[PDB]
């Protein structure tokens, strides 16, 4: 009614906004109860790059994990596949805008990278990017390493060993229970017929430089059983001799 | 004492940037070019100007 | 291929505005009796989603919430 | 009266640690204490401020809230699990929190007996 | 569920996935 | 008129000299270059490919 008038103005201000300060009825969304219906008036699909950074910063600072999880789903992933596509590169404002979703992990973590792994149709370059976002940003163990076991379950992909290595970049301490989980998904390789490229063997790699002290002997001889299996002409002898460099526990 | 050893290793840093790089001095920021590099003058080529 | 110099240069960034910080803030909420009783210097916000725990910045006039934006006189 | 009160009392912090219902420092602690959705309080008795142990006090006895006592702060940061662990578990966090409030409990049969038992014992 | 398992030497932190 | 003596010599960069291991002389070297031409023989269907052979 009164009220369609007021955020269809507000709707143009975001269609051609830059910078400056935001009108006050944009700041109060998330304590609104029909924020979707608010939402979809506000048309999301023509906002700018600066307008959408500044939307994620309010999203993320008014707590409320879920909506923050809709929002990611149904508005920023798909701009950023958008984005991506077109340009071929990332915006500054938008890169600033995933920053600021990684203010809040939880709300990222079931929002941008599990939609995005687990849809099978991300790309290489929305991979690396994303996956440097990840890395750019000091993250919670716990919340790292369930991203870490959701992983590691679900089907692989050319994209998902970028994540997977960048989040064994991190070097944090790990459940152990992921580490079964990880080995399990490299000795799912064990028979592949498929030729594997180097970002596997490099995630092979940087685990094995980082988690050797935490091998057990079973699946020292599994993973160079693996080394037999699928071999590399470089990265196998640094993968086998880092394994016979190891101390357990 | 210290004082002659760190002159000593600038000087080796001044020669080891002046064989892989020979005779680039840097443009002073502070001072205009025209008035530091006042006597200096360009020649055509080194042999026949 | 020719390599190139990389210019140094000098530019003093060190000096960048920083907020004050505040050590022990929790000193001026309550006051603290002898018996044992707390006194509430600062008003409670009566609002639908952080009440009860949310206290009031004092103004020079007036008093003003932190997490809802509430207004008052 | 087998397993004692000082291992009971690690005990009901992991099992809140999993149930989520720590509130550490000196906010959280504050404002959820005055929302009666906590239960219980400790304090570090190595203090810097006395009044403070005199809020601490006097929040414990208009709630009716049952106030523990332990001697320094750094070793209460290493009960709760506020350190930065290696792979093997080294810790190089060194942050010691002085207000420690649980708001959930673990059900237990052995760690809350016991607290159970020295609260009656106190009181 | 994986079969191998971290056999000894110390669980710091369950770790919650539920 | 122009006329320089020895300007590349003493005007090229010095680098020195890797170590690596000694090289075997004498039958040794004999027989490491037998069987790296007739024993361990790669199958090739050109044979495109040199002893030095590099890119
Ligand atoms: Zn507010």
């Amino acid at each position: 009614p009164r009220v369609l008038e007021v955020y269809r103005g507000v709707r143009e201000v975001l269609s051609k906004y830059r910078s400056g300060k935001l009108p006050k009825a944009f700041k109060i969304i998330p304590a609104l109860s029909n924020w979707e219906q608010i939402l979809y008036v506000t048309e999301p699909e023509a906002w700018t790059a600066a307008a959408m950074y500044q939307a994620t910063r309010i999203f993320a600072s008014n707590l409320k994990e879920r909506m923050a999880q809709r929002f990611y789903n149904l508005v920023l992933l798909p701009r950023v596949r958008d984005d991506v596509a077109e340009y071929k590169r990332l915006n500054f404002h938008l890169y600033m805008a995933l920053k600021k979703a990684l203010f809040k992990p939880g709300a990222w973590f079931k929002g941008i990278l599990i939609p995005l792994c687990e849809s099978g149709t991300c790309t290489l370059r929305e991979a690396i990017i994303v996956g440097s976002i990840i890395t750019k940003c000091s993250i919670p163990v716990l919340h790292s390493s369930a991203a870490m076991l959701k992983i590691a379950e679900m089907e692989y992909s050319g994209a998902n060993s970028i994540f997977l290595r960048l989040l064994l970049d991190k070097k944090y301490a790990l459940p152990y229970r992921v580490l079964d989980a990880l080995v399990f998904h490299f000795l799912g390789f064990r028979t592949e017929k498929r030729e594997l490229p180097v970002l596997w063997h490099q995630c092979l790699l940087t685990l094995v430089q980082r988690y050797k002290a935490d091998l057990a002997t079973d699946q020292k001889e599994a993973l160079l059983e693996l080394l037999r299996l699928q071999p590399h002409p470089q990265l196998s002898p640094e993968i086998r001799r880092e394994l016979q460099s190891a101390v357990p526990r | 004492d210290e004082e002659a050893e760190a002159k000593m290793l600038e000087k080796y840093k001044q020669e080891r940037l002046e064989e892989m790089f020979p005779d680039e001095v840097d443009t002073p920021r502070d001072v205009a070019a025209r008035i530091r590099f006042q006597k200096y003058r360009g020649l055509k080529s080194f042999r026949t100007s | 291929a020719k390599k190139r110099k990389k210019k140094s240069y000098t530019t003093p960034k060190k000096n960048k505005h920083k907020r004050k910080k505040v050590k022990l803030a929790v000193l001026k909420y309550y006051k603290v009796d002898e018996n044992g009783k707390i006194s509430r210097l600062r008003r409670e916000c009566p609002s639908d989603e952080c009440g009860a725990g949310v206290f009031m910045a004092s103004h020079f006039d007036r008093h003003y919430c932190g997490k809802c934006c509430l207004t008052y006189c | 009266g087998v397993m004692d009160v000082n291992t009971a009392l690690q005990e009901v912090l992991k099992t809140a640690l999993i149930h989520d219902g720590l509130a550490r420092g000196i906010r959280e602690a504050a404002k959820a204490l005055d929302k009666r959705q906590a239960h219980l309080c400790v304090l570090a008795s190595n203090c810097d401020e006395p009044m403070y142990v005199k809020l601490v006090e006097a929040l414990c006895a208009e709630h009716q809230i049952n106030l523990i006592k332990v001697d320094d702060n750094k070793k209460l940061g290493e009960w709760v699990g506020l350190c930065k662990i290696d792979r093997e578990g080294k810790p190089r966090k060194v942050v010691g929190c002085s207000c420690v409030v649980v708001k959930d409990y673990g059900k237990e049969s052995q760690a809350k007996d016991v607290i159970e038992e020295y609260f009656k014992c106190k009181k | 569920s994986s079969v191998m398992r971290r056999n000894e030497q110390l669980t710091l932190h369950d770790e919650r996935f539920e | 008129s122009l006329a320089r003596a020895g300007k590349v010599r003493g005007q090229t960069p010095k680098v020195a000299k890797q170590e690596k291991k000694k090289k075997k002389t004498g039958r040794a070297k004999r027989r490491m270059q037998y069987n790296r031409r007739f024993v361990n023989v790669v199958p090739t269907f050109g044979k495109k490919k040199g002893p030095n052979a590099n890119s």
